[PDB]
């Protein structure tokens, strides 16, 4: 299974 | 005059003072040569190691390794207890302590992998919840991708990966070493030049400039001879940084700066020869035949002289220091010198229990391919005398006796040492550490003392990746050998116990082993 990537706007603040 | 409790405090607090003036490593580690050892076998109560268990490679990373068209490989993320695969462009990640695993598959890659690394996030950068950053090098661009390994109720970390939009076209060099700072800096090198390179990257985007750059540090011109590395290594607690290359030459680079990295040191194999020609002792395990297969380095909490150890694959351990021409404007060296060796164990290992001077020729670790040194000294060794199996050496400072030691003209390297034998077929990749550093005191004094910490944190365990499973390996502390052996003795006589615990009194003192 392809590992779900979660978005950059998550990751880097703010 | 003075009552019950302020009297005892007084004995822990002279108690604390004896335990933080443990020997430093510069201190018996002196100037000259070592061959001082006592081995162990592996099945003995004795053994400084041992394995505790091991986890097979999931079978699904068999079928992708056999799969595999050009290009495959392996490498350990220890601190996490992650191991990862890569086949072509395509990578692997997956818990190892778990005993039926998930494969987090990544495959956006568009061409071949050659190294992988997980290193610290720059600062003020990403979310809390973002603990490490995953670098992944390709023949074509370096990939950042954002990481949270949290903990789960298990004991082991729940990885998540996120996208970033950072990266960066790799350009002209190979890339098969990443190597990851306290700060999150971001350092390349491979096996096309002796090149550094520095990955930058900030949340902001800018007109004038992307979100992720890289540059060359080392500004090479004009004429240029074939050389590349063979590995990177860091030290924070001086900010500097070590390269190796194919010829065994050391250099040195100094992190001035947030942003910059200068080279102040430069040793090749010549001047290290010149430094053991001017020895003592002189051998013919270090020739300029000889190569020097991996380095370590050395923290300043350890040892203020001693920054890096070298090793042979003749199996001698070179201790250097380094020292700065002046003591103020951190400040970077100027100078490295080969000060100690620390020459290879005679006892070879065997099915069958077998029965003063400087040895100096022993080939007992010839050839060793791959080596590793963690703090206060536990070194493996991966000797290759066949070219199907592996077999392991595994030593640590036999801290019992370098505590009691006296006077302090008489400390010298001793070691505890064994050989852990790996199933035909199993070939060494790496060694990680996976529990927290090692660190007894805050200064090379008191720093090394074991038996202080035999209770405030857990013994040192490391992972042994192979081409088939990850093994552990585990330090077994003093009361752990004491237990042990005493567990032998509950089928013998009164004169049985009084004959091991002899054997305790002289190696530790009778303190140490009442306190056992």
């Amino acid at each position: 299974r392809k590992a779900k990537l979660l978005p950059m706007e998550e990751a880097l603040l703010p | 005059a003075l009552p019950p409790v302020a009297k005892a405090a007084q004995v822990v607090n002279q108690t604390l003072q004896l335990d933080d003036s443990y020997p430093d490593l510069d201190s018996y580690c002196r100037p000259g040569a070592s061959s001082d050892y006592e081995m162990q076998s592996s099945d003995s109560s004795w053994a400084p190691f041992h394995v505790v268990r091991h986890h097979n490679i999931p079978d699904k990373v068999f079928e992708h390794l056999n799969a595999g068209e050009v290009f495959t490989k392996l490498g350990l993320f220890a601190e996490i207890g992650y191991a990862w695969a890569s086949i072509d462009s395509s990578l692997f990640l997956w818990d190892y302590t778990h005993p039926n695993p998930e494969l987090i598959g990544y495959e956006e890659a568009t061409h071949t992998i050659t190294a992988v690394a997980l290193v610290p996030p720059k600062p003020g950068v990403f979310v809390k919840t973002i603990t490490h950053v995953l670098v992944v090098a390709t023949t074509s661009e370096i990939i950042l991708l954002g990481v949270s390994a949290t903990p789960t109720p298990s004991g082991s970390k729940s990885l998540t990966l996120y996208s970033t939009r950072m990266s960066v076209h790799r350009g002209g060099s190979d890339v098969s070493f990443i190597v990851g700072t306290k700060d999150g800096r971001i350092f390349l090198g491979g096996e096309s030049d002796t090149d550094i390179h520095e990955i930058f990257y900030q949340q902001e985007e800018r007109w004038f400039s992307s979100r992720c750059g890289k540059i060359n540090h080392s500004h090479p011109f004009g004429s240029r001879q074939q050389e590349w590395l063979r590995g990177l290594y860091v030290d924070d607690t001086r900010n500097l940084l070590y390269s190796l290359s194919n010829r065994s030459t050391i250099r040195t680079y100094h992190m001035e700066g947030p942003e910059k990295l200068t080279k102040v040191i430069e040793k090749d194999k010549t001047s290290c020869l010149r430094d053991f020609a001017h020895m003592a002792d002189s051998s013919p395990l270090f020739t300029d035949k000889t190569n020097i297969v991996a380095l370590s380095p050395i923290p300043a909490t350890e040892a203020s002289k001693l920054h890096l150890m070298a090793l042979t694959d003749t199996g001698c351990r070179l201790f250097l220091s380094a020292t700065s021409s002046a003591s103020y404007t951190a400040l970077a060296p100027q100078s490295m010198q080969l000060q100690f060796v620390k020459f290879p164990p005679r006892e070879s290992p065997t099915r069958i229990r077998t029965l003063s001077q400087l040895d100096k020729t022993s080939r007992a670790l010839d050839p060793s391919a791959l080596g590793f040194r963690f703090s206060p000294g536990y070194f493996f060794d991966v000797v290759r005398k066949h070219p199907n199996q592996d077999m392991l050496f595994v030593s640590a400072p036999d801290t019992g006796r370098i505590k009691v030691t006296q006077p302090a003209s008489a400390l010298k390297y001793f070691e505890q040492g064994t050989w852990i034998e790996l199933e035909n077929g199993n070939r060494t990749i790496e060694i990680g550490l996976t529990t927290a550093p090692f660190a007894a005191a805050k200064q090379p004094l008191g720093f090394g003392n074991e038996l202080a910490v035999q209770f405030d944190q857990v013994p040192g365990e490391f992972a042994v990746l192979t081409n088939t499973g990850v093994h552990i390996v585990r330090r077994r502390r003093l009361v752990d050998i004491f237990a042990k052996a005493l567990g032998n003795c509950v089928s013998a006589s009164d004169d049985a116990l009084e004959r091991e615990v002899r054997k305790f009194i002289n190696q530790y003192g009778r303190v140490e082993t009442i306190a056992a």
